[PDB]
């Protein structure tokens, strides 16, 4: 809703619901300034405090907006470094659904779409923001970040293996190689793609990529 | 019990019913339904004092103008179309001329009948659907049709001799403009909003006048049944825009002599500087030609669906598709006789021709009226 | 095996044998791209080893195979033209 | 109440990627080595540390 | 004259410097009295600021200003079928929302385009105004008023140079119809504009694959009639002088198989053009060079239209595309489903040439798998080479769970629950996860029943069912009925056919009774068992582990699982005993789903399902009591309560249950009934014969926001269950059961609404016909 109130007081009001953590409240008196005073200056201001809402009210679609509209309503500030975290922060949170990450089913064989949409807001913080607090956070969730798609890619060249497409076995290996190096699993591919050699019997071929199981073995 | 399930806008009936002098019909022949509840650009003949009565179903009359005495009958239904005896469906009015009484179908087909007997001594298919009555004039058959083509066909046996497409509109935007032939020249309006003048003899453009605004990109008014067919009387030509915007305006140029660009003007007279109308609220006006200064005006009818009005029995008479009769005076407004002769709702105007003043209504049919 | 159905697992990238007319060891990728296009396998490290392999399982015994290569040098220019059969 | 494996804590997601580690990569030898770095997935890495997870701050 | 400063008031959208740059008398510059009229202007080229009035206190400046901005809300009013934001959608087609700069003068502009809406929609009799409701600090509320008079309707289609058409069986091949009689009644109608278009080439059609290759529209005159609602159209065709198919000359890239594009262009020469047939032919090669790899099969026909015979000659000009266009595929909408388990359910493969019906047939075992919302995909067509086509398989998943309810009154009272969950595939794994059971102060039951359908990748079903029902049905302790029954059936199912597919499974039925009732029918089965015990009373226990084999087969050919709609799968099941079986039995069970669109939009389709089983003895024994067939109620027979269908058991001449409750469990007893006592409870007979006829039924005042996955269908839910066993010998005194004659029936309608945990289907029946005792609960709800 709308509580209508003097535009600080409105923002006081916006301020204490984020201090009681009631986001809901506080969306709502967040909500009470960007409708009554868009033109209001610190509207920036509470579309940060409504990222600090939202997502902390579990509304991260609704952050996400959010995160774009102070990047359509501030194409330039410093806290877009905050945003531009929060931005991949919520596409890595668009992915947890149901629980198996748990069961260790979890989304690493799953739909990775969210997840690349987060590598990109993770490093757009890190290079367009190499300044922040936030940074070297969004590079320690991108180290985890090539390695949900590496076992998602591990899980198609599974797949395939299965499969036994062993034509199509060596790309996923491939893309799992051009992609990440610094992946164990895609060291793991690496018998698979010499794998998928031997049974389109290119053992030479494979033989190569023996010698880089024999320099991979290090 | 149906008094939550529907929805509709408001509309006005008949205010200030008077017939201090008593308005009555002289017979009441009714010739089955006449043009119909549909839509039909048809309508009867009172000439020669034979009501040359028809309908749309095929069986086209002769009634006698003392009684609706039957003189001759036809059947115009279509035996040998697709569908094993069709009926006529008849576009174009009853225009009876010569041995021809000339018809046009919804078959496509005028057919002109023989003024005898009623059977068709020329029959001949047009091009579109009649949009106009058929004005049937030196040798030729002008029609403005739904195609707008301006046609001319030698009325003893049809054959065309022109079929101009003149100003036809973005859709069929209903508004006859009646082809009136005068002054060496083929004066027809146009539902874009314009008029024009072409040549009566070869169907040459002598101009096309654009008045005022039409239907498309410029929404207007879809049951104004506006008279775009100029009545004309001299090098000052009259007529309405397609919107109901009446303008005098020259014969051999298009250019105005006055005008009335203003409300939605539906049917129109010129009886001298006597201009009656039926507005679109059906508020009955005066108006010259000397301008279209305003000499009176009565809402008495209010949101009616008239005929056209005619000055009969000294009163100016308007019917309405409810099928009330109105007897309005010639000068401001006083119902003098007001006739419910019809509940089925005059669609045509009133004949006030041979004594008498004839109308076939949809199911109100062939109703002489005296009073 | 004692099963009396099965699929068959079914994947192409062959190269016909108007393809292999088409080209001779000595004509360039390019050259040999205007006439069979892309592979879908290439050395991936090396030289341009353009393998054209076909793998196909019809039904429980037996297997069908085409695994064509094409070691074009490094200056493009084919030096082998490996049609190998399957196994 | 009683349970193997924490019974009130089964959520969906954990903060693995604050834990997260890079992994063994390419030792290849020569002519055998792949561009593997080709692909954003090698993660485009600048620094400037501050803080991590929870002890990041909400503005 | 020189601005010292500006006085910036009443602006509300724009800020008081960005007034100052639309302001040419902005502080500093020189001001002229042209510069104050061009303030006027330029603030008002703003659209923000209402009046304008640009003065100066000698020279300085101050420009008084009202404003246009924010609107405050917008309402609307009398627009009872049409949706507000469509309305909105013409004021947001007119820039202008809640929030915006309000022109004053565009007030009839909104409700021009609310008219033009109105025009648009299929009316033109309705009236439109924005009201100007004004709020402070300039603020206003677009109210917006609504007089709907009528839609426009379609009333007459005259067509000329149709000459070999009637233009009234025009009409009844058209989607532009009128005439509900009281002779066939086919619903209300009215007009749309987008109805002309595809009846032209409904016409198009019509005349094209009769031969008329001349065919040709002139053009359509729709009245504009002074009624407002009158919709005449005056079509001008010209019919076309039917041509005759004389032959093809196709040619082009034919790819090779030009003999197999000549057997889809099989014609007669001389046959009447039918150029829709020569555009599916077109199509035809469309589908062979497509599943021949190439995806861009450029086939374009010609018909050399002769004229001199009234004939079409048919150049055709083909072009393959490549063949190995599928380099690779990717898959997403999988976030809570692996990927390879879908992956598994597709056919075409990477490092092939395409097969145009293997993304198609993969895509159709995902219509069937049936845990999805929509199977879809994206076929990214990927530049640099005719090789590579990447098949982005991007679909929407369904939901998970499924409960089931069933309840005394629990949580006042003592714990006694019916529950069950099924996890529709659990986390998308492979595991199609399907567990129920009941705790009671009258049972304590468990089961299981999961499949990985994949453990092997043949398609083995791994489907293992388990169960342990102790079931004590207490009265103090144990006195009437308790049977503690328990055991194994592990299943599987193999690929067949890709529509045939065989089951198997090994059943362990271990049950424990004790106190059996004095009901007759249990005791003659009893009797065949070889035990003979006290009919009088409830003092008799049954321990037996019975060993039987488990068998049957599905067809597999049927539209979806999700919403399937065409064709048929025979599903068999059947069960034998074996040797150390603790009874020799066997049972056979036979059920239909056939699916025929009598409506081929799918709106009404017949969905037949019957029931059909018999089973009895293997040598020496019978089948048993409880497993013999049901119906009515809780069944696909519903209107009725749980379990009317069937032979109804009398109770012998009884005395004790071991502990008979205060006049209450009567069984025939000391206490109470010292008699026979008759029940009506079908306690089941050893023949299955139910069948109900359901209808699909679309749904007229709900959206298709959630229309789409849901369907209501009506029935005649009729049946009969016999025990050929159930003898007339002293049955004489009871009902009698030994025939197909013991004709139930109930009808009425089904509500299969789809939860957030699935489809949840509550229904009303009615019992017009009840055979010996059927117990009614006419409102049924069910999952």
């Amino acid at each position: 809703e709308v509580p209508d109130n003097p535009p600080n007081e409105i923002y006081a009001t916006a301020q204490q619901k984020l201090q009681d953590g009631n986001w809901r409240q506080a969306i709502t008196q967040l909500e009470a300034l960007d409708n009554r005073y868009p033109f209001g200056p610190y509207s920036q201001q509470v579309q940060l405090d409504l990222i600090y809402a939202y997502y902390k009210n579990a509304d991260l679609p609704l952050a996400q907006a959010a995160i774009d509209r102070f990047i359509r309503l501030n194409p330039t500030h410093p806290n877009i470094d905050y945003v531009m975290y929060m931005r991949g922060l919520t596409n890595m949170a668009l992915d947890d659904s149901a629980l198996q990450g748990f069961f260790g089913v979890d989304r690493s064989d799953r739909d990775p779409q969210h997840a690349r949409a987060a590598f990109s807001d993770f490093s757009k913080l890190v290079r367009g923001y190499p300044n922040s607090q936030y940074t070297t956070d969004a590079t320690k969730r991108l180290v985890f970040l090539k390695d949900r798609l590496a076992k998602y890619e591990y899980s198609v060249a599974e797949y395939y293996t299965e499969r036994g497409a062993w034509v199509a076995v060596v790309n996923r290996v491939e893309g799992m190689l051009r992609d990440y190096p610094d992946t164990q699993a895609t060291r793991d591919a690496l018998p698979l793609m010499e794998n998928a050699y031997r049974q389109m019997q290119m053992n030479a071929q494979a033989e190569k990529v023996a010698k880089i199981i024999a320099a991979n073995s290090s | 019990l149906f008094n939550s399930e529907e929805d509709v806008v408001k509309m006005s009936p008949l205010p200030t019913v008077e017939n201090q002098f008593t308005p009555t019909t002289a017979w009441s022949t009714s010739v089955g339904s006449g043009i119909g509840n549909f839509y039909s650009n048809l309508h009867p003949a009172l000439a020669d004092n034979v009501v040359y009565a028809a309908d749309r179903a095929g069986l086209v009359k002769a009634l006698n103008a003392d009684d609706g005495k039957e003189i001759w009958s036809v059947s115009l239904a279509e035996k040998d179309g697709w569908f094993s005896k069709e009926p006529a469906l008849l576009s174009g009015g009853v225009t009876v001329s010569g041995g021809h009484v000339y018809i046009g179908s919804e078959k496509a087909q005028v057919y002109a009948l023989n003024t005898s007997d009623g059977t068709v001594a020329w029959q001949t298919k047009v091009a579109g659907e009649a949009l106009s009555r058929p004005v049937v004039s030196d040798g030729l058959v002008l029609i403005h049709t739904s195609n707008g083509q301006l046609q001319a066909l030698n009325e003893a046996d049809g054959a065309v001799k022109w079929t101009v497409n003149l100003d036809m509109p973005s859709l069929s935007l209903r508004g006859e403009s009646a082809p009136t032939t005068a002054f060496g020249a083929a004066v027809v309006g146009g539902d874009n909003g314009r008029v024009s003048a072409v040549l009566m003899e070869q169907g040459q453009m002598i101009w096309q006048q654009r008045i005022s605004q039409a239907t498309g990109s410029t929404e207007i008014d879809r049951l104004s049944d506006v008279d775009t067919t100029p009545v004309v009387v001299n090098g000052v030509v009259f007529a309405l825009a397609y919107n109901g915007n009446l303008t005098a305006l020259d014969l051999r140029s298009g250019q105005i002599m006055w005008k009335r660009e203003l409300g939605s003007v539906n049917d129109f007279i010129v009886d001298g500087n006597r201009i009656y109308l039926v507005d679109q609220n059906d508020r009955v006006m005066a108006l010259t030609i000397d301008g279209g200064v305003t000499l009176w005006t009565q809402s008495d009818l209010l949101h009616r669906l008239l005929t056209s009005p005619v000055l009969y029995n000294g009163n100016l008479v308007v019917g309405d598709s409810e099928g009330y009769l109105h007897w309005i005076n010639v000068e401001d407004g006083r119902f003098v006789a007001q006739q419910k002769v019809d509940s089925s709702g005059f669609q045509t105007e009133p004949v006030a021709a041979d004594g008498k003043l004839l109308i076939q209504a949809k199911d109100g049919t062939v109703y002489s009226i005296t009073r | 095996e004692r099963v009396v159905y099965r699929p068959d697992i079914n994947q192409g990238n062959y190269l016909t044998a108007n393809d292999v007319s088409k080209i001779r060891v000595g004509m360039t990728q390019q050259q040999v791209a205007y006439a069979l296009g892309t592979p879908l396998m290439s050395d991936p490290f090396g030289t341009n080893t353009w393998f054209y392999v076909f793998r196909q399982q019809p039904g429980h015994e037996g297997v069908t195979q085409q695994t064509l290569t094409l070691t074009f040098n490094s200056s493009g220019v084919l030096t082998n033209i490996d049609n190998k059969p399957a196994l | 109440c009683s349970s193997d494996s924490r019974y009130k804590r089964q959520v969906s997601g954990d903060e693995a990627y604050l834990e997260a580690a890079p992994l063994a990569e390419l030792h290849a030898p020569a002519g055998m080595i792949l561009p593997v770095t080709s692909g954003d997935y090698a993660i485009p890495v600048t620094n400037g540390s501050g803080a991590v997870g929870k002890a990041l701050d909400i503005r | 004259f020189v601005v010292k400063d500006i006085h910036f008031e009443g602006l509300q959208r724009v800020a008081v410097g960005a007034a100052l740059l639309s302001m040419p008398v902005r502080t500093g510059d020189t001001v002229n009295d042209e510069d104050i009229s061009n303030t006027i202007r330029a603030l008002f080229a703003t659209g923000n600021f209402e009046d304008v009035r640009v003065l100066r206190d000698g020279d300085t400046l101050l420009v008084q200003v009202k404003e246009r901005p924010t609107i405050a809300s917008i309402t609307f009013s009398g627009n009872k079928s049409v949706k507000d934001d469509m309305l909105k959608q013409n004021l947001e087609a007119s820039g202008v929302r809640v929030g915006e700069s309000l022109d004053r003068t565009t007030i009839a502009d909104i409700e021009k385009g609310l008219e033009d809406f109105y025009y648009s929609v299929g009316k033109y009799s309705a009236s439109v105004k924005a009201v100007v409701t004004p709020l402070p600090r300039n603020r206003v509320d677009l109210k917006l008023v609504f007089q709907e008079g009528v839609s426009a309707e379609i009333q007459q289609i005259n067509i000329v140079g149709n000459h070999a058409f009637t233009t009234d069986e025009l009409i009844s091949h058209f989607q532009l119809r009128d005439e509900v009689p009281w002779w066939n009644v086919v619903g209300d109608r009215k007009y749309q504009k987008q109805k002309l278009a595809g009846d032209l080439e409904t016409l198009r059609s019509y005349y094209l694959d009769r031969g008329y290759a001349r065919f040709n529209i002139d053009s359509t005159q729709v009245s504009l009639t002074p009624d407002k609602k009158g919709i005449y159209v005056t079509v001008n065709i010209t019919e076309g002088d039917q041509y005759k198919l004389s032959g093809v000359e196709v040619s082009g890239n034919l790819a090779g198989h030009s003999a197999e594009i000549e057997q889809l262009t099989k014609i007669e020469p001389g046959e009447l053009y039918n150029g829709t047939k020569v555009t599916k032919m077109e199509d035809d090669i469309k589908k062979l060079l497509g599943r021949y790899g190439y995806a861009y099969p450029r086939v374009q026909s010609m018909p050399e239209i002769n004229d001199a015979d009234k004939t079409v000659k048919l150049r055709v000009n083909v072009d393959a595309g490549n063949r190995f266009y599928v380099r690779k595929i990717r898959f997403e909408g999988n976030d809570t489903s692996k990927d390879a388990v879908l992956r598994r359910e597709m056919r075409q493969m990477e490092g092939a040439w395409l097969g145009s019906d293997l993304v198609d047939q993969g895509k159709e075992r995902l219509n069937r798998l049936g845990f999805f919302e929509t199977v879809d995909t994206d076929t990214q067509r990927v530049p640099g080479s005719p090789d590579q086509v990447d098949v982005v398989y991007k679909v929407k998943e369904r939901n998970t769970g499924s409960f089931n309810f069933g309840i005394g009154y629990g949580t006042e009272s003592g714990v006694s629950f019916q529950a069950g969950v099924q996890q529709d595939n659990w986390l998308g794994t492979g595991y199609a996860v399907g567990i129920n059971g009941t705790k009671n102060d009258y049972q304590t039951y468990a089961e299981l029943s999961v499949t990985n359908p994949y453990f092997t990748v043949d398609g083995v079903s791994l489907g293992g069912r388990l169960f342990y029902n102790d079931f004590q049905a207490d009265d103090a302790d144990l006195s009437d009925y308790t049977n503690k029954s328990y055991g194994t059936d592990v299943t599987l199912g193999f690929p067949i056919n890709e529509y045939n597919s065989l089951r198997a499974g090994l059943g362990y039925v271990h049950n424990s009774l004790s106190n059996m009732q004095p009901q007759v029918a249990m005791w003659r089965y009893l009797y065949s068992m070889g035990e003979h015990p006290s009919t009088s009373d409830q003092d008799n226990s049954f321990k037996t582990d019975d060993f039987t084999f488990n068998y049957g087969w599905t067809y597999n050919k049927l539209d979806r699982g999700y919403f399937p709609t065409d064709g048929s799968r025979v599903n068999l099941t059947g069960k034998v005993t074996i040797p150390g079986s603790d009874n020799e039995y066997y049972k056979v069970t036979l059920d239909t789903a056939t699916y025929v669109p009598i409506d081929d939009d799918h709106k009404w389709v017949v969905l037949g399902r019957t029931r059909w089983g018999y089973g009895d003895g293997l040598g020496g024994k019978e089948m048993p009591f409880y497993e013999n067939f049901y119906a009515g109620g809780s069944s696909t027979v519903r209107g009725f309560q749980s379990n009317t269908i069937g032979p109804k058991a009398v109770y012998f001449p009884h005395q004790a249950s071991n502990y008979d409750p205060d006049y209450d469990y009567e069984c025939a007893t000391q206490d109470g009934a010292k008699d026979l006592c008759k029940s009506d409870d079908a306690v089941g007979g050893n023949a299955m014969a139910v069948a109900s006829l359901e209808f699909i039924t679309p749904t007229p005042f709900i959206s298709d926001k959630y229309a789409n996955s849901v369907r209501t269908s009506f029935f005649w839910d009729m049946g009969t269950v016999w025990d050929t066993n159930w003898d007339s010998s002293q049955y004489s005194g009871y009902p009698d059961y030994s025939d197909p004659s013991n004709i139930r029936m109930s009808a009425g309608i089904a509500l299969q609404w789809m939860s957030p945990l699935g489809p949840l289907v509550f229904s009303y029946a009615q019992p017009f016909k009840k055979y010996d005792g059927d117990k009614a609960e006419q409102f049924q709800f069910n999952i």
